[PDB]
């Protein structure tokens, strides 16, 4: 669906950094260290941008 | 002969040495049973690294008991303000009603607790001395200026995202005690709340409560609020001649110097890579002090963490001094 | 109050290889009273080594205000159990003791009772 | 009733709260403790390597193959813990919730798909 | 129909009402010789088994086993705090067995330790297998327990268990 | 009606209480249990929560001679309050020495 805001574990304020993580992808910015700019440290606050999928823009489509 | 009961002793298969062991009649020769000024002069806090939602002090001198009340104080019982009830009016997102209303529930506010009071009865009306009210009101339409392009910042982007800048604060009562950002809506203002597309509102009411964070955990006022004892490393053989630089990629970096020196044991992740090498794992006994510990609080930015601390302590106080008052009852 | 002592020499520091971090089984013999006995030792607080003469003494009472038997420097506390030249076996929890032998100097102990070691180097 | 994509199912038995839960030493704690009486019984060790080429596939931003015979061997997956400072099989060394003492021994530790299912 | 009455399964006399997993591996970790608690976590373990029928007793901790240089307990005398946690309870359990893994060899003396002997419900030697604690043998303790002790004895020694033995696990980890 | 304490038997014995904190957990438990097992006139302290469901913990106290079960408890949260009386006040000296360092 959408990003969690929060980290499942911890609960990092990480649903801010969603469009913030997407505008480093679009330039040349490799997958890790993506993940490195946003300040995400440990693992479990990086699997909710890395194992994120993105429904939302997509459901949209079907939901006029 | 000589007893390290002050060190853990992390070996390769087990961490040997754990549980406090220092009361009163357990290591024959030593008095240990709770002198208050002995305590009182071999402890001190030394900080490090305190900026804006962060802090990384030591507290060296204590037990891991009463170590683990500051960690698990800050968790989950110094309370802070979360949105609890979320009147919702029409409301035709995608996204489903609940899930809205649970994720109003995990944005941090910045307004501080302790101005505050708990919510006593029911009480769904709120007394603006218990509650803190807010507004979203999201209505997106198309830009009449919008190209051809199927770019959703451009067409359609009136306010296809609905972020955290949208909510707004009805001030409940005379709030004028608090400033104009003073109730800084959510203390993250690029938090997406939930996306749109044109046609469709959102139109809800909030509710903030105080909340301790073991009643749920969006009252949580700290990310991490974890501690680790810090480690120290001692080289019982002399290691020079290019075995160095091996245990030097052998650690974590920063820990080591180059003959082969410990230089700063404190920023040591335990990998335990020395016990792969075969040769060096007889030469240093790696092992962390048991009464110096580092604490590193990181906060969501409902307080600043060095006022997070300081009411994670002045909470435990306060629950022995509802014991203590018990006793003077009875 | 002293059940049995003599002076002992460790001869096997483990008989049949290290099975424990914590504890390792010595394998003894008196002097001039040949009483071999297999003592379990915790090792980690009392190092013993190959061929060390250690003193031992089976006390049943020790006489920190009584000012117990504390010259030695290693002291247990454990029940007799089992009595099968006599065996005597002794157990400390889970530290076994089978002080054999000579069941005339033996003649201190019995069945379900309670007896501290008191060993000490020399 | 979740399961835990190698067929290992189980009702979750107890919820408790964060703050008695074993965290680790960068702040961790987990979701979901797993019991290892699992293990040496099923004999699922492709269970214990998704931990493994979970953890080290977080801490690199890649996502780990483990297909049907090949994928991502574990002699190469070590190694790239090590280079995040974490233990080359993936125990890390926890200090319990409850007690404040440190774990006798070390915990395994890591990300793994758990599915909720229909029950 | 109770389960105090049924712990005896018809076809054998086995016990099947016995620990399970992570109890058989918990109490076989404390049991096991190398364990040795101070009075900061013995005192803890035991007093785990103080709630439900068990908080009206003088629970009486046995004298440690190392005195002198560090005084200290050891894992097997904590485990005889569940046959006999009291001062006035009046079970004295009794057993002398083998075990899994047993060392062929020798009676009890023998450095691999699985040859069990508890004497008056205090565990002297060995350490607790399935084949002493689980399902199945007819000379695991809570059989004991049934036959000469009666059969309240039995499950209440089998419910101390089950409350001590994951206490100990989840702080050993 | 947080605290209340249970008589070992009809009789009533002084040497050896349980009390029932309501409302509490680990947090307090292992931290009160440290202090109050550092008297040297405590021969059993341990405490342990009934059950998760509901939130109470049983410390049991067992003293030496005639130890009343209640003075090392309240002796255990007075050594306890001057504890975190003391180490707040380190704490802010120190947040406040660190903050004008980095002036
Ligand atoms: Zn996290």
């Amino acid at each position: 669906m959408i990003i969690p805001v929060r980290c499942f574990t911890c609960g990092k304020i990480v649903g801010n950094k969603w469009e913030a993580y997407l505008g480093l992808l679009q330039a040349e910015y490799t997958e890790g260290d993506a993940l490195d700019a946003l300040g995400l440290k440990r693992y479990c606050c990086r699997r909710m941008l890395l194992a994120h999928v993105d429904l939302i823009e997509k459901l949209l489509n079907y939901a006029p | 002969v000589e007893e390290m009961r002050s060190r853990v002793v992390l070996g390769e298969f087990g961490v040997r040495n754990v549980h406090t062991t220092d009361f009163p009649g357990n290591y024959s020769g030593y008095d240990d049973a709770w002198d208050q000024d002995r305590f009182e002069k071999n402890f001190r806090v030394d900080v490090v690294h305190m900026d804006e939602n962060s802090l990384e002090f030591d507290m060296v001198g204590i037990d891991a008991a009463i170590a683990n009340a500051f960690r698990r104080i800050l968790l989950a019982e110094v309370p802070t303000m979360a949105v609890e009830k979320v009147l919702v009016y029409n409301n035709t997102s995608i996204v489903q009603d609940e899930i809205l209303a649970h994720r109003l529930g995990l944005i941090p506010i910045h307004a501080d607790p302790r101005l505050f009071e708990y919510r006593n009865q029911g009480d769904e009306e709120g007394t603006e001395i218990d509650t803190l009210q807010f507004r979203l009101q999201v209505r997106c339409t198309r830009n009449p200026h919008a190209a051809k392009d199927s770019s959703d910042p451009n067409e359609l982007y009136v306010n296809h995202k609905v972020y955290t800048r949208h909510m707004t604060w009805i001030p409940l009562g005379n709030q004028a005690d608090l400033f104009p950002e003073g109730t800084i809506r959510p203390v993250h203002d690029d938090i997406l709340i939930a996306q749109l597309r044109p046609g469709q509102e959102i139109d809800l009411l909030m509710h903030c409560v105080k909340g301790i964070g073991k009643d749920h955990a969006k009252f949580s006022p700290v990310a991490t609020a974890s501690y680790r004892l810090l480690p120290d490393i001692t080289l019982l053989e002399p290691v020079e001649g290019e075995a160095a630089e091996e245990l030097s990629r052998c650690f974590s970096p920063g820990v080591i110097e180059v003959v082969a020196r410990v230089a700063n044991p404190r920023l040591d992740t335990f990998s335990r890579e020395i016990f792969r090498n075969e040769k060096l794992k007889k030469v240093v006994r790696l092992a962390r002090v048991r009464d110096h510990y580092i604490f590193s609080v990181e906060s969501t930015g409902v307080l600043p963490p060095d006022v997070l601390v300081s009411e994670a302590i002045k909470v435990l106080m306060g629950k022995c001094r509802r014991f203590l008052d018990e006793l003077d009852a009875v | 109050g002293i059940l049995f002592e003599d002076i002992f020499d460790v001869k096997d520091i483990d008989p049949e290889g290290k099975k424990f971090d914590r504890v390792s089984r010595l394998h003894c013999e008196s002097e001039s009273f040949k009483m071999d006995l297999i003592l379990d030792v915790n090792i980690q607080i009392y190092p013993v080594d190959l061929g060390d003469k250690f003193r031992l003494v089976i006390a049943s009472t020790l006489y920190d205000r009584p000012s117990r038997a504390d010259q030695f420097e290693y002291v247990m506390y454990g029940k007799v159990y089992r009595i099968e030249r006599l065996s005597a076996y002794v157990s400390y929890g889970g530290l076994l003791m089978r002080l054999q032998g000579d069941a005339n100097n033996l003649h201190g102990f019995e069945v379900d009772s309670r007896v501290y070691l008191l060993m000490k180097k020399l | 009733k979740f399961s835990s994509r190698h067929g290992q199912k189980g009702v979750c038995g107890l919820i408790v709260p964060q703050e008695d839960m074993p965290f680790c030493d960068s702040g961790i704690c987990p979701d979901i403790i797993m019991n290892p009486h699992g293990f040496p019984s099923r004999m699922t060790v492709g269970k214990l390597i998704e931990l493994l080429a979970g953890k080290a596939g977080v801490l690199d931003g890649r996502f780990h193959y483990g297909t049907a015979f090949g994928g991502s061997k574990v002699k190469d997956v070590c190694e790239d813990l090590v280079r995040h400072g974490y233990n080359y099989l993936g125990k890390d060394y926890v200090t319990s919730g409850i007690t404040g003492e440190p774990l006798e021994a070390y915990i395994y530790f890591g990300p793994v798909y758990y599915q909720k299912l229909k029950h | 129909m109770g389960t105090k009455a049924n712990l005896v399964t018809p076809r054998n006399g086995e016990p099947l009402i016995a620990a399970i997993q992570d109890f058989l591996t918990g109490a076989y970790l404390l049991t096991l010789k190398d364990t040795f608690f101070d009075r900061a976590k013995a005192c803890q373990i035991i007093a785990s088994i103080l709630v439900g029928k068990d908080e009206k007793i003088k629970v009486r901790l046995p004298p440690p086993t190392i005195l002198k240089p560090v005084t200290l307990w050891t894992g097997k005398q904590i485990f005889s705090v569940i046959l006999r946690p009291s001062d006035d309870n009046p079970v004295r359990a009794n057993l002398r067995t083998k075990g899994k893994q047993y060392c062929g060899k020798g009676e009890d003396l023998c450095a691999n330790d699985s040859y069990v002997t508890i004497q008056n419900s205090e565990l002297m030697s060995g350490s607790m297998d399935k084949g002493t604690l689980g399902s199945g043998s007819k000379n695991n303790i809570f059989y004991i327990l049934l036959r000469d002790w009666g059969q309240n004895e039995a499950a209440d020694a089998m419910s101390r268990l089950a409350r001590l033995a994951p206490v100990y696990l989840s702080n050993r980890g | 009606k947080t605290a209340l304490e249970m008589v070992q038997a009809a009789g009533t014995d002084r040497h050896c209480v349980t009390f029932v904190l309501h409302e509490e957990d680990h947090t307090l438990g292992n931290s009160l249990r440290y202090m109050i097992m550092k008297n040297p006139e405590v021969e059993f302290c341990g405490y342990t929560t009934t059950h998760p469901s509901e939130s109470k913990i049983n410390l049991r106290i067992q003293t030496r001679g005639t130890l009343p079960a209640v003075e090392p408890f309240q002796r255990g949260l007075n050594e306890l309050m001057n504890v975190c009386q003391h180490v707040l006040d380190k704490f802010e000296a120190s947040i406040k020495d660190y903050k004008d360092q980095k002036a």
